[PDB]
């Protein structure tokens, strides 16, 4: 016996349709799933969640743009707000959480507006007209004196909040190393040069910053290498140190005895010839970047010359920018206008590992520096380099004028905005009023999210901040380490301005895409 | 290896692994219902793996639906259902105390303490603990006013908590007002309680108590009156099963020469009706059998306008007849020779009206000769709730009974369990040495409850409990009153408050039977170090 | 054995599962709520808007979702009209009460906060009250008729219903004494309403066709007996030791059969309705008394004829009485074409009321009675409780603007609860507008202003343009309904809000 409903309109294999309103209710929740997971991650007094790669590797972070980096999602809608955080971490270092936090919330609050009666087009224009007002209003809500960049004074003041956010409790010591490695780059400046090298052993507090990069490698030439010098002049070059090998087809042919009896010698000749030539130039150290020849290595060890094995093509550069020399293909023909002076090239060992270094400069002073991070856990030492790269990106923005404009972070601004955005919609006729009063309360995230982190009764923290519009700066925030509501001004806690603007935009941009789509046709397999 | 015996299916764990597996198995069944207790606590839903659900906050019933795998866990389930027998409430909590006692006890032998020392460290701390109850419960003999408080405290941490004050009295009044018996010179309230039903649909608050029983039945024939009220009504609880009559077995019927098969065919029915009338002739306002009336014997009880109910609940016609003064008749014959019936068998009520309650109707019996009849007819949204509402009832009615059957009561709300905490450790530690560390854990294990009463609230409550400490420790020590102690937790609003000043109050009995059995369970497992578990009987699976 | 989801991570899956069921009822609302063809098992196939049947034949896996689909029939029995609405309210009641769970302190502060809601709201639901005369009920009974496929003939039914209600006829009318035959064919206006009982009972007297087709002034005897050679209840066995005691026994058979009807004709009977069939012998001995006889009548049926006719059903004819025979005007077995049917009506002061319908296929007819019941019942609701409410979602918007008023006038952290309950009641009319839009949203604020200083009544029309005024419009829902629909809607949510863990197995142990 029957029955069975036929299929209205067929298609290929299998495809998934989604009624737009239903999808919005349904996909607005998918979005909401990764929200409650990103809430607890943002801010210092929060939490970090472990993640096990599809390859088995273990990863722990506070950063939400990385949580998703290691996360394999399926939801085409969630895919968006993930593309957001990720499409920001690259352009701007910090602020990756305020992305998701807002984005998610924007969608969350928009629901009410979508259910009330509004339409997606109406909701979009609503939010949009707020993104233009929230971006500008902030351009003046600053009041934070755009401090000029010099030494470690202004740096440590900015670089701390960027760090104290996830790696809370080591804010002071941490950022110290950051600003340290920074001030070794004579001020347009490149962020990439400051590389980081972490090595197991001891507690993190025993880390150090050396003017120059560190190599987890031993000096070639065996027991014939010095591995210890004083103020030696170096000369780095790519071309293989060994004999001049035929890049194209090439071999060795001999016809008569005289040929053979001498061919063996000829090599030895050229070898020593090439070497001594470069040695006489006063070259105290040859940093091989590509290829090493034992045949001719015979020479270099005897006079008393170092030899750093062939690093990566990309690591030779950042190295050279430390020495002062310059790379040069083909062996021989050294140019003193291409030579560089290196302070010390000793062979120290941390954690019991043979290592060579460029630490300290009398001296010429390196243009690139590296941080040596000692630790006890592979995982932590990794989510420390992150809290560092965040910082290295904060100094990347302050270095490009006039982004060096401070701003009341710690929720302060993210709270004042609540009212400032309300007024706009409070005095704008039309149905768009609602769509604005929502975008406003959307910023309830940062406030509450901080409170809920510390066990603070959220029902008190919010009201307190509202009363404290003080407008002193503000001047008004919440520190998990006190009573009631804290004062941003005091702690010297302020989040860089431009980062917030980027966050407030990328979210309002992404949240709009999710709102904009009506039907999702997902495939299979 | 081994050889030992015997595998497979038969194995044994030794010392550490067991003492652990036992503790884990206990925290398991424990930690599930560790959220339930406390007003801040919630209910749960259990799935009959066939879709069917069941929402409940009761700890006892909740653990039963769990299935209790393992000896250690099921041992707690067994300890649970014990509590209902003692009391009726606190099943959710008793399990916790026990579990915590093991948890800590083992955490001591894990410190190479040795069980014997511990098993005594409780053995003593327990006796002294009750010796402290002698100071707390006594002052709670004098304090209908404080009976509605106990019935109300049995509402919180429950669904009917929202309508506490309302049902608080519906509970008290039926037992206090209409539910008293007397057997062998003893006065007690129904430990088997008073009929309670459920009305699908309707308002929450509007659950109708009744000035009489609520026999859940429908009129035999539609031709009968749906109600017979006024006053002085003729009730008859007849378990005679006056339906029909077939030959007494073993008494075959072989006829001849007649032509008389008919002369007794009707005679088989006659003797039936003859007894039916003999009873109808003494009153017959309402007839209530257990076996049931027959169509050919209803017409007779119908024409006389006598309400007849086919096959009632035997457990009812008893309680009903006991109040109307009637006499649940078994067999017709009364001495010899007797038919028989006497108007002295019938009952005394006021109204016998068959009410209606949403696509359903039940006959009520209002007013009685002896004024002892109560039936609370609940009414809510779904069976899913109307049932659980009853659980809060069966579990609250009890708290009162136990109370009214023992003058001594106790300031609950984490109060008692707090005083002991401070009192034994500060004052029990006279023996010292190693035995001290045992007593200590026995007291510390008591905080387990006050703790969870707080942790149930998402907010940081680590401090709210810390205060309950200093406060209670204040009664004596350290370094004419007014006694500043006897306070308790106000889960609803943070910070301490005197519990006696509040409706909160738990029967002393409950605080004892639960404190005591929680120990025996713990002990019995402490003595364990090896669990030989032999496989059952496998299917033949014979290759031949 | 199995896992379990607990905490907010699950508290949610409870709520969004609730909203889920209501989502399938938004279309159904009175105005243009479109019928839903639901194919079910075994081979059942229904179609309509009656919640407690559109959901009934629709199974649900989740616990919460299973609690909602229960309130449907949990409500239909109590009043029997708030089918579609109670679900739509119960659900939306949590949606606008959810963000106050996490942002709110606890799930229990919201509990107490809901009592002050239902209490106050039931009050406001009583303010808009109307009085029923007890003709004019035809005014209210029109509304039950209006949503379903009864509007085309809104009039015809309203009368056919208040009439059936009128016959019985007791302070409380039990629709168990109001049979509803449903003949296929003819015209929907052909659905008469006999004042007796209609039977598929073919030409009674299966012996021969001699029994009268119909009789004027019939004196009926309705029996639950068998009317056939009775067998010894006490297991008896025969022993024919004689030589011709066999013929004498054979006689004792036909004998008792005659003696049977002998004492039944003494009541001057001319027509008998026996629940059980009759033996051919006893089918003839009485047949010579020109008396009709119909057997196989249903147990319930012979109770409808018990009030119509007036005679009391009696067993064992020997003790028969004059008070057992009845007085009914006629018994004509007219053919419904190809299929017979014995009709029996008349008798003064008779409770029974069998309202045979007509129209289209057996399925069409079904949905007719399906909604007819919604009518028949809706009038008893108003009859047992003579007072009505301002329908059209007006009543809803009222308790919404009233609670809303109580909102600000509350000093506490649990304020965000009463608020929720309010906001959710506004949604009751919401779809009324969304089912006839676009658009529902603009009209919302219109009622808010009117309620504030526009007097209690005045809601949304289902015509529909938009705003109107129900007292003027003529849509008054019996308070009894709206009362319990709101109550059913709020309490179930409260039980469900009390839940924070879900275990996925049972002992039952
Ligand atoms: N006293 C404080 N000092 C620095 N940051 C604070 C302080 N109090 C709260 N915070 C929070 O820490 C930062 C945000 O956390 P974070 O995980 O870094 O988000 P994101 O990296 O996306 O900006 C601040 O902008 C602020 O919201
Ligand atoms: N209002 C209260 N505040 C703090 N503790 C209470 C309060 N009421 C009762 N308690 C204590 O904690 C309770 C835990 O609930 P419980 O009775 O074990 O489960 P249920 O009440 O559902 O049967 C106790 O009954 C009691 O001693
Ligand atoms: N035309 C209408 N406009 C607004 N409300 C109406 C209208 N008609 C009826 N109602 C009320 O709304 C109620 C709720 O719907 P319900 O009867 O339970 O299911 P349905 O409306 O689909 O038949 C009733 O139908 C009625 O009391
Ligand atoms: F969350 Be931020 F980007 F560290
Ligand atoms: F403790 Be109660 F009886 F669940
Ligand atoms: F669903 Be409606 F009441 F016909």
């Amino acid at each position: 016996l029957p029955q069975n409903p036929n299929a209205g309109l067929f298609k290929q294999g299998y495809n998934s349709y989604s009624n737009a309103d239903g999808q919005i209710i349904k996909s607005i929740a998918a979005i909401r799933e990764l929200h409650q997971m990103c809430l607890t991650s943002m801010g210092p007094c929060g939490r970090n969640k472990i993640i096990v790669n599809h390859l088995g590797k273990i990863i722990i972070t506070n950063d939400a743009a990385t949580m998703l980096r290691e996360l394999d999602i399926v939801h085409p809608a969630v895919k968006v707000l993930v593309m957001a955080t990720e499409q920001q971490k690259i352009d701007m270092g910090d602020g990756t959480n305020l992305v998701m936090i807002l984005a998610g919330e924007l969608l969350n609050v928009s629901e009410k507006l979508i259910s009330m009666g509004l339409s997606a087009v109406e909701i979009i224009q609503g939010y949009n007209m707020a993104r233009k007002f929230t971006l500008k209003e902030l351009d003046e809500m600053v009041v934070g004196e755009i401090t000029d960049k010099n030494d470690k004074n202004e740096l440590l003041k900015m670089i701390k909040p960027v760090i104290s956010s996830k790696k809370y409790g080591s804010e002071d010591i941490l950022s110290e190393l950051v600003s340290e490695a920074v001030s070794h780059v004579l001020p347009y400046f490149n962020v990439d040069s400051i590389r980081v090298v972490k090595i197991m052993g001891g507690s993190l507090s025993n880390s150090t910053v050396i003017k120059g990069m560190v190599f987890n490698r031993e000096p070639e030439g065996h027991v014939k290498s010095l591995s210890e010098d004083k103020k030696h002049k170096v000369a780095v070059f790519t071309c293989p140190l060994d004999i001049a090998n035929t890049e194209t087809k090439g071999t060795v042919l001999l016809h008569n005895a005289q040929e053979m009896l001498d061919f063996s010698k000829g090599e030895e000749k050229q070898i020593d010839a090439m070497m001594k030539e470069i040695a006489d130039m006063g070259v105290e150290c040859i940093v091989a970047g590509a290829g090493v020849g034992e045949l001719a290595l015979h020479y270099l060890n005897r006079y008393g010359i170092l030899v750093l094995k062939v690093p990566s093509k990309f690591e030779l550069r950042r190295l050279c920018r430390v020495c002062g020399a310059t790379p040069l293909p083909r062996l021989g023909a050294p140019t003193p206008e291409e030579l560089g002076l290196v302070e010390t090239v000793k062979t120290m060992e941390i954690g019991g590992d043979r290592v060579t270094v460029f630490k300290q400069e009398q001296g010429e002073i390196s243009r690139t520096s590296t941080i040596i991070l000692r630790g006890a856990t592979q995982n932590n030492l990794d989510d420390i380099e992150r809290a560092i790269d965040d910082g290295v990106a904060a100094v990347k923005g302050l270095m490009k004028p006039s982004g060096g404009k401070l701003l009341p972070g710690a929720g302060a601004t993210e709270i004042e905005l609540i009212s400032r955005i309300t007024k706009y919609g409070e005095r704008t006729p039309g149905l768009l009023q609602l769509a604005i009063k929502q975008f406003a309360v959307a910023f309830e995230v940062v406030p509450r999210t901080l409170a809920e982190t510390a066990g603070l009764d959220v029902n008190e923290v919010l009201p307190n901040l509202y009363a404290a519009h003080n407008v002193t700066e503000p001047g008004a925030v919440k520190t998990d380490h006190l009573y009631k509501g804290v004062d941003i001004d005091g702690e010297s806690d302020e989040g860089v301005k431009d980062i917030r603007e980027e966050n407030i935009y990328d979210m309002l941009a992404t949240k709009k895409f999710a709102i904009n789509v009506a039907t999702e046709a997902a495939t299979t397999v | 290896s081994r050889s030992d015996t015997l595998f497979l299916g038969g194995e044994k764990i030794s010392g550490d692994d067991i003492r652990n597996q036992n503790v884990l198995a206990t925290m398991a069944v424990a930690n599930v219902v560790k959220s339930s207790l406390g007003p801040v606590g919630l209910d749960k839903m259990l799935v009959d793996d066939i879709g069917d659900f069941t929402v409940t906050n009761d700890g006892a019933t909740i653990l039963s639906l769990l299935d209790v795998q393992h000896p250690a866990g099921k041992i707690l389930v067994e300890l649970a259902q014990q509590q209902d027998r003692e009391i009726g409430d606190g099943t959710t909590s008793v399990v916790i105390i026990a579990s915590e006692l093991l948890k800590r006890a083992n955490e001591l032998v894990k410190n190479k303490i040795h069980p014997t020392t511990i098993i005594t460290g409780f053995r003593v701390a327990l006796r002294e603990a009750i010796r402290f109850i002698n100071e707390v419960l006594s002052t709670s003999v004098d304090t209908k006013e404080t009976l509605i408080n106990i019935a109300k405290t049995s509402m919180s941490s429950k669904i009917i908590g929202a309508d506490s004050d309302f049902f608080s009295n519906m509970v008290v009044d039926a037992l206090l007002a209409v539910k008293t018996q007397n057997s062998k010179g003893e006065i007690k309230y129904p430990v088997k309680a008073v009929n309670v039903l459920k009305a699908h649909g309707k308002s929450a608050t509007e659950s109708l108590l009744v000035p009489g029983y609520a026999l859940n039945c429908t009129v035999a024939s539609q031709a009968m009156p749906k109600r017979i009220a006024g006053g002085n009504v003729k009730i008859a609880c007849l378990d005679l099963n006056l339906q029909k009559a077939r030959m007494a077995m073993g008494v075959q019927i072989n006829i001849d020469d007649p032509e008389q098969l008919e002369q007794i065919r009707k005679r088989e029915a006659g003797i039936v009706l003859e007894r039916v009338k003999k009873i109808i002739d003494a009153g017959a306002q309402v007839v209530l059998t257990t076996k049931g009336i027959d169509d050919l014997c209803l017409k007779e009880f119908v024409e006389a306008k006598i309400m007849g109910v086919r096959r009632c609940k035997k457990e009812d016609l008893r309680r009903i007849a006991r109040a109307t003064g009637a006499t649940l008749v078994s067999s017709m014959s009364n001495l010899e020779g007797e038919e028989t019936f006497e108007s002295s068998y019938l009952g005394l009520c006021d109204e016998v009206v068959q009410a209606k309650f949403s696509d359903d109707e039940c006959i009520l019996i209002k007013g009685t000769s002896k004024h002892s009849s109560s039936s609370i007819i609940l009414r809510g949204a779904n069976d899913y709730s109307l049932d659980e509402m009853e659980r809060s009832l069966h579990d609250s009615l009890s708290v009162v009974k136990r109370t009214l059957e023992s003058g001594n009561v106790v300031p609950g709300g984490g109060c008692v369990e707090a005083a002991l905490n401070i009192y034994l450790d500060n004052f029990a530690t006279t023996v010292g040495s190693r035995e001290q560390l045992a007593i200590a854990e026995f007291a510390a294990a008591l905080l387990i409850i006050p703790k969870t009463l707080a942790v149930n609230a998402a907010k940081d409550s680590s401090e709210l409990v810390a205060k309950l400490r200093s406060y209670h420790a204040a009664s004596q020590m350290a370094k004419k009153r007014r006694s500043y102690r006897n306070y308790g937790l106000d889960l609803i609003r943070g910070k301490i408050v005197d519990e006696i000043h509040a409706g909160v109050l738990e029967p002393t009995i409950s605080k004892v039977k639960s404190l005591k059995s929680a120990l025996e369970a713990c002990v019995a497992i402490l003595r364990i170090d090896t669990m030989i578990t032999v496989d059952p009987e496998p299917p033949k699976e014979d290759p031949h | 054995g199995t896992d379990a989801s607990q905490g907010k991570g699950q508290i949610i899956s409870n709520i969004n599962a609730c909203v889920a069921v209501q989502e399938a009822l938004k279309p159904t609302l009175g105005p243009l709520g479109s019928d839903i063809l639901i194919v079910t098992s075994n081979q059942k196939t229904t179609i309509s808007n009656d919640g407690a049947t559109i959901l009934k034949l629709l199974d649900v896996v989740h616990p919460a979702a299973k609690t909602l689909v229960d309130i449907s029939r949990a409500q239909d029995a109590e009043v029997g009209d708030g089918t579609t609405s109670v679900t739509i309210l119960a659900g939306e009641l949590m949606k606008e009460a959810k963000p106050f769970l996490e942002e709110g302190i606890s799930s229990h502060l919201i509990m107490k906060g809901y009592r002050k809601a239902v209490s106050l709201a039931v009050e406001k639901i009583n303010e808009l009250a109307v009085d029923i005369t007890s003709e004019l009920l035809e005014r209210c009974a029109r509304t039950a008729m209006s949503s379903k496929l009864i509007h085309n003939n809104a009039d015809f039914f309203v009368k056919m219903c208040v009439d059936a209600v009128l016959s019985l006829d007791r302070n409380d009318l039990d629709d168990k004494l109001i049979g509803i035959k449903k003949i296929p064919g003819g015209a929907m206006e052909e659905s008469l309403f006999i004042n007796g009982v209609a039977f598929k009972k073919t030409f009674s007297y299966a012996g021969f066709e001699q029994q009268p087709k119909k009789f004027n002034n019939p004196k009926i005897l309705s029996l639950n007996v068998e009317l056939e050679l009775k067998a010894e209840k006490d297991n008896a066995e025969v022993r024919v030791e004689h030589v011709e005691d066999y013929q004498a026994i054979v006689d004792a058979e036909w004998q008792l059969i005659f003696e049977k009807l002998r004492q039944v004709e003494e009541t001057g009977a001319n027509i008998v309705l026996s629940k059980l069939p009759i033996g051919d012998l006893a089918t003839q001995f009485f047949a010579d008394r020109n008396i009709f006889c119909a057997g196989r009548v249903s147990a319930d049926d012979m109770n409808r004829v018990i009030q119509a006719v007036g005679g009391s059903i009696q067993s064992t004819t020997s003790d028969i009485k004059p008070e057992h025979l009845g007085t009914c005007a006629l018994f004509e077995e007219m053919q419904i074409g190809s299929e017979r049917y014995n009709l029996f009506q008349g008798c003064p002061q008779a409770k029974t009321c069998t309202l045979l319908l007509r129209g289209g296929a057996e399925q069409v007819i079904a949905e007719v009675e399906r909604s007819l019941h919604d009518a028949i019942m809706i009038v008893k609701r108003a009859l047992q409780n003579k007072l009505i409410v301002a329908g059209g979602g007006a009543t809803e918007m009222e308790v919404s603007k009233c609670l809303r008023d109580y909102s600000k006038t509350i000093a506490g952290k649990q304020q965000m609860i009463i608020n929720a309950f309010a906001k959710a009641l506004e949604v009751i009319p919401r779809q009324l507008c969304e089912n006839a839009g676009f658009d529902a949203i603009e009209i919302l604020n219109k009622l808010r202003l009117a309620h504030s200083k526009g007097e209690k009544w005045y809601g949304v029309v289902f015509e529909t343009e938009n705003i109107g005024d129900n007292f003027a419009k003529f849509v008054w829902e019996p308070a009894l309904v709206k009362i319990n629909a709101l109550n059913s809607a709020t309490e179930a949510t409260n039980l469900i809000l009390s839940v924070d863990e879900t275990i996925t197995n049972k002992g039952s142990e």
